[PDB]
RNA sequence: AGGAGUGGAGCCUGCGGCUUAAUUUGACUCAACACGGGAAACCUCACCCGGCCCGGACACGGACAGGAUUGACAGAUUGAUA
RNA sequence: CAGCCACCCGAGAUUGAGCAAUAACAGGUCUGUGAUGCCCUUAGAUGUCCGGGGCUGCACGCGCGCUACACUGACUGGCUCAGCGUGUGCCUACCCUACGCCGGCAGGCGCGGGUAACCCGUUGAACCCCAUUCGUGAUGGGGAUCGGGGAUUGCAAUUAUUC
């Protein structure tokens, strides 16, 4: 878990930004797929979501070598206050109606 | 006849730098005796031929019954 | 299958330990003739690294972590 | 950008199972049964087929934007050029994916599992099928594990 | 005696001639390996054999090299060392020797207990 | 220019010949100079497999057989005419290109 | 040193990067047409893929 | 009726006895023994050694805001470039 | 009668497979499962990390094929001809093969022919119609066992696995 602080604020950045995300499975990766010319290697992408999930605020969803996202809004409460984002950012989907 | 080494049997000799021919008996045999030279460097090529085993990696498991009655 | 019994030796190794001062007062010190922080460590030319960096003056050698430059005193 | 058409198709077919096996995964508590692809120039969606269509939806319609956004990003497609539809299936009688999800979630809730085997051969005979057979397998009474049957109607199990 | 050499060419006279010309003389794999070229995984150990001539007390064996991976012969630098190879679980003993030139050195280590002749089984008669 | 090809690729045969039954017909209504369906030979991938999970029984191989199958129409009309023609409601399942010359 | 800690050897012969991709497995793979699937999956899918026996 | 001709006689993944650290096993008639789609240095590697992050989130106690890993050449050395 | 056996005709007068029922086996698969229950787990680990480490180890027999026994053919070449199909990449680097030259061999460099029946290729593959030996053989076939020379993806090919 030992990774630099920019990375999991910017895995919360994009989080909110996208509202849902996923975690792909593999360790002779480089970094993660929409991390890439970050030097986000996935190992640390996973790290960061299992770590998410067992604290007990994202439902678990897997199938086929790619691990899915929920939103819930005890979940979006938290993450607001947490990062100390502004009450006017919405999920992703809300916008463009 | 100016025949290039390679197609000679003795091409790149031991010992010294050799690429002439002479047939003969006596000494034919020896430099057959190869296996003597690389036997007192006791490689696992020495090793296997110590033993009269095919080094080349074939499979010695259980076969091989011919040539020892 | 056994326990596979990783025990032969160092009855328990553990993980290494870094003594650390509470505040540094050996990267900075007084009798320079001067009022401000006083510079007694060396000051790393290279632009990447800088004047916060303090490659640790040791019996030998200069420990930088990025260039690793070497100076001989003899 | 582009590939062979045999690559391309087994491709396509990748996709299709790895969409219909997310999904069966996700929403078969609100009585999923089917899914089906739509491809037009530049352009694909994907439309599902469910009993519960208001359960299915959610509130605010939000499961259906964020289950496309996360298929959009999960296959790297071009965004925007995915939509998932929301339709209901012709019947739930004559779908056996329908049936199996409504007794396995008659199984899980606690019932004896012959009675629900019952109620399920029951249900699939007033649909109007012209027959079924239903197998419940593993340890109902004691340790000892034995396959089950139920039959009714007639069943073809050979040729075309 | 009849002094050996390497195809008619000695140590000094393998020193002599350029590397180039020497893998005429040499063999395959051991001549692609530096024909393609030559990258990591010889620095470390080659110093460290290097430091274990050099601290050697006079008129004795050098100090222990340790290896894992079984090296090859490409310029007799390293010859001179004694050499703890790993098998799996031990460290075989081997002296390097001017008559080992054109070879690997892997043909001087061992991974396996040699096989033992006994009695036949129970269930082996069909 | 009037070099215009149309690619209909697919798996089924019925629903690509009725597609191409439709384009032809369509292409013939308007004053067209069309080719006719160009039937580029069909492609089947074989997969001889093993049909149990875990290597035991009997070798039973399951011959799994994909068939694909291809269609080429050219035609000499202005483009528009083709992308008018093209949206005629297409079947689903069968991939439709256009291509230059 | 991280570089030289964690994969010291670049691998343009491996199978287990694009190994079958409905379970982390490499036992019993197919690596045609990039289905990368192991046999029982492969199997457990065809008629979705689009492959159905028919001799 | 016999026909390729079987085991026959060297060299096969393969099985069986095989010390050793483990030659690993799962699967004994057809219905195991070119089977595990098994021609293996590496992903086929499960097994024998030394390190790699603990993949430990609730309760409760520590320097309790400076707690502690990547810091090529020499030194502590079953890696000196982990 | 259901049918069977011959003939005219006809392309075909039985083409070959796929699927394949009751009911079961304490058959195999917990080493596909992110399908898994309950004991063993909870770091002196039961992983990707050096791949370092091995079924390429041997005193006999069972168990799936090829070379072979030749004047039924090895043998100089004169040759005229296939079918099924994978094939230059939204993390998929790995692609089949022609111009000029070199070298016995592994290959080389310029664009390279490949979104296809356009490229491989009128797939110039096996035997034979002939051309020296053998003219009835342990040899030239059986090169199955030991020498030495090269390249292309290989961080490493030692126990030369690869040509």
């Amino acid at each position: 878990m030992l990774m630099p602080k920019k990375n999991r604020i910017a895995i919360y950045e994009l989080l909110f930004k996208e509202g849902v995300m996923v975690a792909k499975k593999d360790v002779h990766m480089p970094k993660h797929p929409e991390l890439a010319d970050k030097n986000v290697p996935n190992l640390h992408v996973m790290k960061a979501m299992q770590s998410l999930k067992s604290r007990g605020y994202v439902k678990e969803q897997f199938a086929w070598r790619h691990f899915y996202w929920y939103l819930t809004n005890e979940g979006i409460q938290y993450l607001r206050d947490y990062l100390h984002l502004p009450p006017e950012i919405v999920p992703a989907t809300l916008r463009r109606s | 006849y100016k025949i290039p080494d390679w197609f000679l049997n003795r091409q790149k000799d031991v010992k010294d730098g050799k690429y002439s021919q002479v047939l003969a008996n006596g000494l034919d045999n020896k430099l057959r005796e190869d296996l003597e030279r690389l036997k007192k460097i006791r490689a696992h090529r020495g090793l296997r031929h110590f033993w009269g085993l095919r080094v080349r990696g074939q499979h010695t498991k259980t076969t091989g019954r011919r040539g020892r009655t | 299958k056994k326990r596979k019994k990783k025990s032969y030796t160092t009855p328990k190794k553990n993980k290494h330990k870094r003594k650390k001062v509470k505040l540094a007062v050996l990267k900075y010190y007084k009798v320079d003739e001067n009022g401000k922080i006083s510079r007694l460590r060396r000051e790393c030319p290279s632009d990447e690294c800088g004047a916060g960096v303090f490659m640790a003056s040791h019996f030998d050698r200069h420990y930088c972590g990025k260039c690793c430059l070497t100076y001989c005193f003899n | 950008v582009q590939i062979s058409k045999k690559r391309k198709f087994v491709a396509d077919g990748i996709f299709k199972a790895e969409l219909n096996e997310f999904l069966t995964r996700e929403l078969a508590e609100d009585g999923y049964s089917g899914v089906e692809v739509r491809v037009t120039p530049t352009r694909t969606e994907i439309i599902i087929l469910a009993t519960r269509t208001q359960n299915v939806l959610g509130e605010k319609g939000r499961r259906i934007r964020e289950l496309t956004a996360v298929v959009q990003k999960r296959f790297g497609f071009p965004e925007g050029s995915v939509e998932l539809y929301a339709e209901k299936v012709a019947t739930r009688g004559l779908c056996a994916i329908a049936q199996a999800e409504s007794l396995r979630y008659k199984l899980l809730g606690g019932l004896a599992v012959r009675r629900a085997c019952y109620g399920v051969l029951r249900f699939i005979m007033e649909s109007g099928a012209k027959g079924c057979e239903v197998v419940v397998s593993g340890k109902l009474r004691g340790q000892r594990a034995k396959s089950m049957k139920f039959v009714d109607g007639l069943m073809i199990h050979s040729g075309d | 005696f009849r002094k050996f050499t390497y195809r008619g060419v000695d140590l000094d006279q393998l020193l002599d001639m350029s590397y180039e010309q020497l893998m005429q003389l040499y063999s395959a794999r051991q001549r692609r390996r530096l024909n393609r070229g030559l990258r990591r995984k010889q620095h470390s150990l080659l110093k460290r054999l290097r430091k274990a001539k050099k601290e050697a007390p006079p008129m004795e064996k050098p100090e222990v090299v340790k290896t894992h991976l079984r090296d090859m012969i490409i310029l007799p630098e390293m010859v001179g060392s004694m050499v703890g190879v790993y098998n799996g679980k031990t460290f075989n003993q081997v002296e390097i020797k001017p008559e080992m030139i054109g070879h690997y050195l892997g043909e001087f280590s061992i991974t396996y207990k040699p096989v033992k002749h006994g009695r036949p089984g129970i269930g082996a008669t069909h | 220019i009037h070099r215009i090809r149309i690619t209909l690729t697919s798996r089924n045969v019925k629903s690509l010949e009725k597609v191409c039954a439709d384009l032809i017909r369509g292409a013939k209504e308007k004053n067209l100079k069309v080719k006719g369906p160009v039937r580029m030979p069909t492609k089947t991938l074989r997969i001889t497999t093993r049909k149990t999970p875990c290597g035991e029984g009997s070798k039973t191989w399951d011959r799994f057989q994909m068939r694909i199958h291809k269609r080429l129409i050219d035609l000499h009309s202005p483009s528009e005419i083709v992308k008018q023609i093209t949206s005629i409601s297409i079947e689903p399942g069968v991939e439709v290109e256009v291509t230059i010359a | 040193g991280h570089q030289q800690l964690y994969w010291s050897h670049p691998r343009k012969f491996g199978q287990g990067s694009r190994s079958c991709r409905v379970c982390s497995n490499r036992h019993g793979l197919i690596r045609k047409y990039g289905l990368n699937m192991c046999r029982q999956c492969f199997r457990q899918y065809a008629k979705d893929i689009g492959f159905i026996k028919l001799d």
